């Protein structure tokens, strides 16, 4: 459908058959102003060496995957100079440029709903116990989803495309563009300790078809926007 | 953008508009919503002037309304003499949003809320059911202290911590008016972030989505007045009105019943409706109505 | 029909009057 | 000024009372405002946001099988593919969406209902579908003539794999109750009947049992009076770290 | 008295011996507006094709005849094309002109109220329960009064005048005609199951005559003004 | 402002009263106006219009015989048709009328009342009637040269078939009472004693008891204060569906 | 039309008016109430000018009167015990018009009706005749909670519905002025229909005269205190004022005795008045006056 | 001689003020 | 390749690989001028009533199906309000939206000549008799094509592009849109007893497929647009 | 003025309100401020000094 080039820093995504992008909120990501600020040290902004678009580990999607789910900044925390950032530093002011490549034939049917969600407070299925450390940060490789119908809070999926959200029906949609900006009630926050997005990849449609079944990748590409580090510390 | 409307927007007079090279209601779920309206195309609309009600449906107006969040019945008597757990004249409250899951799921469709919380306490005396006689109702002034998230609670009735020289308490008669406060929108972040997708503390072993950021406080609520001989169930209920809501990131609804206060786990019905598998009831068939006019 | 009488701008009447809304936010969040 | 008399509503706690209340910090200044991305003023800009419809309704379908239906290749025309009822404030597809469950913690409601259809099937996947939602007063359409009679719409998938059905405004009073009877005047809506118009032709190696997203949002016309307790939660029981908030 | 043409669409009713119409409470029948509308679908207006005199069955006066009730749209649901339209739509919002013939000679006496009704929750003597489907909804052939001296409801015929009124006073007029608005609190309402108007003929003073006693019909005929018809479907 | 003393009067609740109370929706825009007919913003409105006055009043008369009375051809003059109590807030003729039972929500009335006859007859039924209405002090006149010394009105039938005798207010007070008494000064209003003046003629072929409906509605010199509960209604029990409106 | 009198009309002089051609008192019923007026004919006038009362019989005066609507005496006590369909220390209270056939037919002198209800509740509270001993009255906290009507009313005293997070509740005391609240005009139609010709649902098993849309809603009153040992007749008198009211198409009153609040189905009085086949009490005769002046 | 503090207008004091009317929609409504 | 957009009344229909639509010699349909008029009495105008696309039953689509017709009025004399205004009134005049949705693979071989004949008289094959009603006024169902080759009248398929006229050739065409105004000698026609159109589908290229030979419909839908209905009588 | 309903938080003794109360000397002049040094109007001015 549209052709979509973006490109930050060294690197540059092209998708032939996307559509419109998903600018979360209306807004662009911007850097912190200076009546917005909290921390008066200094920002660092990387921009370039850390407006990369990092490539996540994709997930293979069959007909019984439910969903995955990989938290921002969590799983960016340890992979490339935003990762070294984020070690570095205490506090960020980073939005996100969510892109999914899903590429599939024109004879794949398919649709997954591409959901930001900002505070995925998640749940625990027949347990009152919050969830701990190896069911929230799973980090670059990214949480599969236990019950993806509920997005596995109690809330709905059903409703869940009141956060910002594309889809990638893969009639005429082979890949997601979802421009999320700073998302968060503070204006920077610990990054090692507070997800202020997830990105949910949930195949509302699974994968369906009638060919030879290939592996179909969901390659997730994040790259950060306007990514400020205040609070340069050791690497934590 | 910049749209201030203040009642429903009416709609236009519809023609025939099968005009080849354009179709509003051929749309992309893909982008997000569509913006196919009623006058463009698969009705043939007529100008009705709409001046139908959206002050009511204001956020404000949506979340603006005193429901409960802590219904705490506590007994009066000599605690003192044999108690091991239970509320001795005296009950420090956790202020949490989450208590009661008709205001719980109203502040969770949100992400972030910056309010300012009306705290309305409604306290009722009724006798224990050990004394099993009336005798009256007694008027009981009770101290309601808001301590701040982490600071030093009382730990008895008479604690000499109920002085509030800094903490802010306010003292009401059950035979009166019931106690209207503001508590200001304290957090230290822009907003209540209602769900919290981290940790507390920089450790790994800290609590999942307890920021202590939205943690209000601690109503410390105590009878001031010194015990009677006959023991009184106390009910105090706190019903706290959110004013001033400015709110931020709409989420979906809560669909399954609420599990516990401090997280968001889940585990629906037994069956549909609001199950786990299922949280619309199901029907027959997708070819199926349920109560279809017969 | 404001009766706020104390010294504090939070502890005023709900304000039920904002009514400039931006649907576009969340419906149309594109281009 | 001095002379006083009580109303008789004076002394009394009503819930959806506006009047100012004391600080109980006398000089709190609150942190300042950020610009939070989505600052959402009413309740109409998550309204009419698209969420998905549990179309499928069954038991056999599973959670995720209920946001889809699954339209097939049939062997024959003029077959009700779906049929959807529209009691937005009663327990119906229509219930687990923004619009519904929102509209449930309101009793009146009002305002043209868009329906997107998402044709989640393969690009060689053709096939047209015909909408139909029909107007309260009678069944609903288990044939495509009786229901291309009300508001129709036909639907080729195409490019644009998405198709929008708005529901419009046609009831005799300005507002519909939720009344907890579905079959009312002022409650009953019309029926969302979906159909093959030329069937849906797949390839052999395309999946025949094709899958399609439903969705409901509103338009800027929806108003909503009247606001209650919603019925999608409910509190039998004091939930867990209720009673250690306190301990 | 007043010679009274009345033409709409095909029908015209002529009469020689009629008093002037009761244009009920001030108002001609009149279109929806836009500022007043609901419904956002755009109505019917069949105009001449609905704005026809449906004459319904005549009912024969006597001695003792108590008194007859149509409702509105009750006794034009199934007849000609206002009756197709509303069978064919779920919203309508018509006005209606009565006229009511009682032909009868100058030696006859006798006094019909017609009167029209607007929501004629009637009751049932002797019990408590609703009146049904079977004592409501008679149709064309209309319902007869049970107890017309309380106008079947527990109010009374003898304050029936405040209502949109005429006689059939068979001195010195022999036809009536009341022009009755769209009465309704909704701006349209369903037509197969909620009557907005009745016209209900009771007479006050009885037939009485002492030549010889010819059948004198009570003939009703109903032209529907303003017909507006929102909401096409299937015939209910 | 803060010094503020408790009138005698405060805490109480007044029906009549009619301070500002509180939203239980805070901001609930209702539905707005549509154009109803009949906008009814007085009761002057409703009083003005005339209502069958129950003129028979007899036992035999059952049900429509009660509206009209029946007025036969007489062989003699100067007899009492029939007379009327113009009690219009005590039982009578008047009560079951627009102007009786709207006014016995009040107890005290004033104005002069219309009262319109409609003769109910055969067109060739030929003859004068004679209304008066006399001033309360004394006795009903049985006789028609003690009558036409009151308020008279001569009435031949004719083409228009309806006659108006407007009643005066002739009155010592501004307003007249309800007080239970009909003997009363402030409560006694009249008498409208009708009566033949040249008798009824009918043809052979015509009915010789013909029928004549009277009616009784106001101008608007009408007013109404003291505002009571009206008699005409009266709760002994709980009705039906109530205790089933609660469950 | 266009007479914004606030008086009643005075009257202009008459003289002999004996012209031939005219006549006023001459007049036809066969088209509406006549418009012969006092100076036009029948007698012979005097000018006094009319200063007389209108704003008392305003339709708004005439129907804003606060008169009663639900009266319930329910027990508080051990209901949970042992009890089978009384009131728990609850009554939801389907919110009609209709209940107490004062302002029954004071509003059903009306087809159509958009008002405001501003709902008083007095409450009593006396002591029930198993007790049989005073012990003093008291102050008892109750909730009325205004559901809509067919949304989900509590069960229970503590029934966890009770929170009023969205649902419009009012919390007021025995000991205090009674609760006074304004419902709105909340009716999706634009007045409410005292009368409805017609049923609720499409279906043809509705019920005749129940439009859910003139169903006001569903008062939930509670005792928020917890149980006292002592059993407590708590009379709660639900007044409702109906206030700005836009009243249309006038109605013959209501003169036979009330039978249900569903329907308006009748039944007179064995005898005269306010029977079936006779409203008005009989006279002798026609020519019989009753109460005399002898 | 309105004391409507609240922000509503349909909480207001009961407005005894419409002295407009139109007897002739219902005594003479003709011609 | 075109997107379409057809809103009339409450229908709508969408189509995204659609041609130009077929307007049928230039004009589009209108209401009867009054210098065009014959009949004195005033039109219903129905509008939004009528105007809806009535969705017809489909008819399957095989290798051996000659062909299939529907007349107009014929097809829509019995079928919504078109219909009931058709029995309803002795003079019609309405224009056709015809639109045919024929949903097929993009392996799918075949081609559709919709063809609108007007006035066509039929032929039947080795006999000289008429055909008589069950051989021309088949009504909503449809006739199918004794002989689609000759057109079944005489005349040729080869040349039957004169009339107005739209393919289904199902490489880049899936729908066709003929948008016909009122086709006659008179302004004004008894809609029961003379087709003043009719809509043919003609498998000019049969189906033929290698891969799942599926059902492929051919469903028609007819808007009838500018729709005038003159002399109100009883329902024919 | 004359029609006063009480709010809920009527007759409730908050600790941080603001409202101004009745004196017990009618006529009390205080003696007049003197230029103590080091006035404090304010915490951050005792917060800033090490």
């Amino acid at each position: 459908d549209r052709v979509l080039q973006l490109k930050l820093g060294n690197s540059a995504i092209v998708t032939q058959e996307a559509a419109n992008y998903c600018c979360a909120y209306g807004e662009w990501p911007n850097y912190l102003p200076d009546h917005e600020a909290v921390a008066i040290d200094k920002p660092t902004q990387p921009e370039t060496a850390t407006d990369r678009f990092y490539t996540l580990k994709s997930v293979k999607w069959e007909t019984e995957s439910t969903g995955w789910w990989w938290k921002l900044p969590d799983a960016l925390n340890n992979i490339g100079m935003f990762g070294q950032n984020v070690q570095h530093h205490y506090l960020y002011r980073s939005g996100f440029l969510i892109h999914v490549q899903c590429n599939a034939t024109k004879f794949h049917q398919g649709a997954l709903l591409v959901v930001a969600i900002p505070e995925h407070q998640r749940g625990a299925h027949n347990t009152t116990t919050s969830p701990g450390f190896d069911d929230i940060m799973k980090g670059e490789e990214g949480g599969t989803f236990n019950h993806p119908y509920v997005l596995d809070d109690g809330t709905s999926l059903a409703c869940a495309t009141i956060f910002p959200h594309q889809w990638i029906n893969l009639r005429t949609n082979n890949s997601a563009t979802i421009v999320l900006p700073w998302m968060n009630a503070a204006p920077m926050d610990f990054p090692l300790r507070h997800n202020q997005w997830t990105l949910a990849i949930i195949p509302v449609v699974p994968l369906g078809t009638r060919t030879v079944s290939s592996m179909v990748p969901i390659t997730v590409s994040i790259a950060p926007m306007c990514c400020e580090f205040n609070g340069l510390r050791h690497a934590i | 953008i910049e749209s201030i409307i203040k009642t429903a927007t009416d709609t236009v007079k519809s023609e025939i508009n099968a005009e080849l090279g354009v179709v509003p209601s051929l749309n992309a779920v893909e982008t997000g919503a569509s913006s196919n309206t009623e006058p463009e195309e698969a009705i043939q609309t007529r100008t009705v002037i709409n001046q139908h009600g959206v002050s009511e449906t204001l956020v404000e107006n949506f979340l603006s309304r005193a429901a409960l969040v802590s219904k705490r019945s506590f007994e009066y008597k000599n605690h003192t003499s044999s108690e091991a757990r239970t509320d001795k004249n005296f009950y420090k409250w956790t202020i949490n949003t989450k208590s009661f899951v008709q205001l719980r799921r109203k502040l969770e469709l949100f992400t972030y809320l910056r309010f300012d919380a009306e705290i309305t306490i409604l306290t009722t005396v009724a006798v224990g059911s050990n004394n099993s006689t009336y005798m009256g109702l007694p008027d009981l002034t009770l101290q309601a202290m808001f301590v701040p998230t982490g600071a030093l609670t009382p730990e008895k009735q008479d604690s000499f911590h109920w002085q509030s020289g800094s903490n802010a308490s306010v003292f009401f008669k059950v035979s009166d008016p019931p106690a209207r406060m503001t508590i200001p929108f304290m957090c230290i972040n822009s907003a209540y972030s209602v769900f919290y997708d981290g940790f507390a503390g920089f450790e790994k072993n800290g609590l999942y989505g307890i920021n202590p950021a939205d943690t209000i406080g601690n109503l410390c609520v105590r009878i001031v007045n010194e015990h009677q001989p006959i023991g009184f169930t106390v009910t105090v209920r706190v019903y706290m009105k959110p004013k001033h809501i400015k709110a931020w990131a709409p989420r979906p609804p809560r669909t399954l019943p609420y599990m516990s206060i401090a997280n968001a786990n889940y585990k629906g019905k037994e069956r549909a409706p609001n199950a786990l598998n299922a949280i619309i009831g199901n029907r027959e068939s997708v070819k199926t109505m349920p109560h279809d006019i017969v | 029909n404001q009766i706020n009488f104390y010294k504090d701008s939070y502890a005023a009447s709900a304000s039920k009057q904002d009514f400039s809304q931006d649907p576009s936010k969340f419906t149309e969040p594109v281009v | 000024g001095v002379p006083t008399y009580l109303l008789p509503g004076s002394g009394q706690f009503l819930t959806t009372d506006d009047h100012s209340s004391a600080p109980v910090l006398p000089c709190f200044n609150p942190t300042p405002e950020m610009h939070i991305p989505g600052q959402v003023r009413n309740m109409l800009e998550v309204i009419q946001v698209e969420s998905m419809m549990e179309i499928n309704n069954t038991e056999n379908a599973v959670g995720m099988q209920r946001l889809k239906v699954d339209i097939s290749v049939l062997t024959d025309v003029d077959q009700l593919l779906f049929n959807i009822p529209l009691d937005i404030q009663l327990d119906g597809p229509l219930r687990n969406t923004l619009v519904g469950n929102i509209s449930r913690y309101y009793t009146h409601w009002s305002g043209s209902l868009e329906m997107t259809f998402m044709f989640c099937g393969s690009f060689m996947a053709t096939g047209k579908l015909i909408l139909c939602y029909t107007p309260p007063g009678g069944s609903c359409p288990t044939t495509r003539e009786t229901a291309m009679l009300g508001t129709h719409i036909v639907w080729d998938f195409g490019l644009q794999s998405s198709v929008t059905l708005v529901i419009p405004w046609i009831s005799g009073s300005h507002y519909r109750m939720f009344n907890n009877d579905a079959k009312s005047t002022n409650a009953n809506v019309g029926y969302v009947t979906c159909f093959m118009q030329t069937n849906l032709i797949v390839p052999s190696e395309s999946s025949n049992t094709c899958s399609l997203i439903g969705f409901v949002a509103a338009k800027d016309d929806f108003s909503l009076r009247l606001m209650r307790d919603s019925p999608d939660i409910g509190q039998l029981e004091h939930l867990h770290e209720a009673e250690a908030a306190y301990q």
